[PDB]
RNA sequence: GCCCGGAUAGCUCAGUCGGUAGAGCAGGGGAUUGAAAAUCCCCGUGUCCUUGGUUCGAUUCCGAGUCCGGGCACCA
RNA sequence: GCGGGGGGAACCUGGGGAACUGAAACAUCUCAGUACCCAGAGGAGAGGAAAGAGAAAUCGACUCCCUGAGUAGCGGCGAGC
RNA sequence: UUGGCUCUUGGUCGCGCCUGCGUAGGAUAGGUGGGAGCCUGUGAACCCCCGCCUCCGGGUGGGGGGGAGGCGCCGGUGAA
RNA sequence: CCUGACUGCGAGGCCUGCAAGCCGAGCAGGGGCGAAAGCCGGGCCUAGUGAACCGGUGGUCCCGUGUGGAAGGGCCAUCG
């Protein structure tokens, strides 16, 4: 699984049905997809005692390195 | 827009029952009588868009 | 940063932090100038509206006797036994078609007008250009128009009492001297801010209560606390 | 259908956010100019949106309408 | 010193995931979470003790068979599901 | 994920009394509304520096030179 | 001179594959009209118009996923 973090494990799928609203208002949404879609996360990382990286996610590297700093 | 119009009649408010009457020439007058379902008659009016 | 006012000796006394609290207050009122008579205490009040729309106006009074016998002038026509109703609940001016007469050449010594229901067709049409707008008209939420005269009269020695709004808002009322109890001068507050609640015109909200306060009529003044 | 903005002079248009209504063009009047243009000077058209209102009153401010002006929104 | 490593007719679970067709055309919809690809376990797999169900101060892990019911329902309120 | 710091400004609503000229108006009174007056520590309102801010005075405010006044009311002009 | 260019209904039918389409006496309601019979539920007739669906507004107060509200829907009118 290399896209996941690694203090949690995250990587999901989409369908995007675009298409009107107008619904509470007047008549009713046009609608019209089928596209399934990537939706994903990122990457980065610190030090031991000396030499490292990490890789990680976003909140759960502020988390993170708390942690880990935590030793 | 279209000279005619169409207009729902009212009594005095409370509730009512409607149709046309047009528009064009005659303006702003609008009046009539035509007896409806609050109370029984009585004298109904007119008013309303 | 000094002021050219002599007033900031009195200013010493005068230091409107706190809105206060009503009896307290009426001690801080009592608690601004003293020299020619009894300090003069006035309140007034206004809020927040659309006043060019004329649909929030509102300008009324109601019954608070009271031991004030000098508040809104009032002319107070009658014919009989309202006539004496009026001479003797106690209007310091009254009188009847023929002052009416003296107004109709040029005179003006009262703030506002009440009368019995027979003359008000003439009080009512032949005033007009000598009322104008200034809410001179009698109006039967203003404790003026009917046979109710009379006991109102006795209020405006005692504890008349009156709202007005306009193109400025502004508002007003009688609640005592300076040497007046507070049992009854905080009462005639709670009860005209009550009154308040009273006469609140609905279209315009939020914190309505802007605004309650006090000027002594040429001197010192307290904005006073409209709650406690 | 929403929010806007618009019915000021012949034209297009100032508009103390309440005491006065006027500006370029437009006419004509007149002068000189070689002549037309150009020059320059001068008298005119009014509820100032129809209306009220708050006020003392109304181009001015509230508003109902009005109607035009633009834009937006329109799954039957 | 341990263990994995792979291989299996069908079955299962997860990660992905389609069009012909169906609507008398066709995108919403359906065919359809199907076929199929891949990872994984097993002789079964997952599921599993309630931050539930839903109307009774009632029920009481879950799965499986029946019925509920092709009803309650969702829909270019059309096909159909 | 991405910090610092500095300089900026623009806006937002009050607050500081920091303003109110049609006209007449003892005057340049937004109004509402209040009722017939309030200070002297500058004992002065006389002027005597300067300032606030201006479509003039102005309205406004610190300097004092200190010797019981000063303004309002009434009046009166006003649409108040 | 007014509003019957009315609500509630409709025996019976013409036409017609279906859905449409069209005519209706007569009764109650409550009116207009003449003094009275009697008339009047749009226009002298045959075109001037559109099924559904999804929504729009105004009522009714009918339901309102525990009880009470409410959102929301239905039924009446009525629009794109």
């Amino acid at each position: 699984m290399k896209e996941g973090i690694h203090p949690k494990l995250v990587p999901a799928r989409i369908i995007c049905g675009c298409g009107n609203v107008i619904e509470t208002y007047s008549t009713k949404p046009e609608i019209y997809v089928e596209v399934c879609s990537k939706c994903h996360p990122f990457y980065t990382g610190q030090q031991r005692f000396v030499d490292t990286e990490g890789r990680v996610e976003r909140f759960q590297r502020r988390y993170g390195d708390s942690y880990r700093k935590g030793r | 827009r279209i000279k005619l119009l169409l207009e729902c009649t009212e009594c005095k408010r409370r509730n009512y029952a409607t149709e046309k009457n047009k528009r064009n020439t005659p303006n702003k007058l609008e009046l009539r009588k035509y007896c409806p379902w609050c109370r029984k008659h009585t004298v109904h009016r007119e008013v309303k868009i | 940063p000094k002021h050219g006012k002599r007033y900031r000796a009195l200013l010493e006394k005068v230091d409107p932090n706190k809105i206060y609290t009503i009896d307290e207050a009426a001690h801080l009122v009592k608690e601004l100038a003293t020299a020619k008579f009894d300090e003069t205490v006035e309140v007034h009040a206004k809020l927040g509206i659309d006043p060019r729309r004329s649909d929030q106006n509102v300008r009324g009074t109601v019954s608070l006797p009271h031991g004030l016998g000098k508040q809104v002038r009032v002319l107070a026509i009658a014919k009989g036994e309202k006539i004496k109703e009026a001479e003797e609940a106690g209007a310091d001016y009254v009188g009847g078609e023929e002052i009416i007469q003296k107004i109709l050449d040029g005179w003006m010594d009262f703030d506002a007008v009440v009368a019995t229901p027979d003359v008000m067709g003439a009080v009512g049409s032949k005033l007009g250009r000598i009322l104008g707008p200034r809410g001179l008209l009698p109006n039967p939420k203003a404790g003026t128009v009917g046979f109710n005269i009379g006991e109102i009269i006795r209020e405006i020695k005692a504890g008349r009492i009156e709202f007005r709004n306009d193109k400025t808002g502004a508002i007003h009322a009688p609640v005592g001297k300076a040497s007046f109890p507070p049992e009854k001068l905080a009462d005639n507050i709670r009860a005209f801010i009550r009154a308040l609640e009273a006469h609140k015109p609905e279209g315009a909200k939020g914190t309505f209560l802007r605004s309650v306060y006090v000027t002594t009529t040429m001197g010192p003044s307290v904005r006073i606390n409209p709650h406690s």
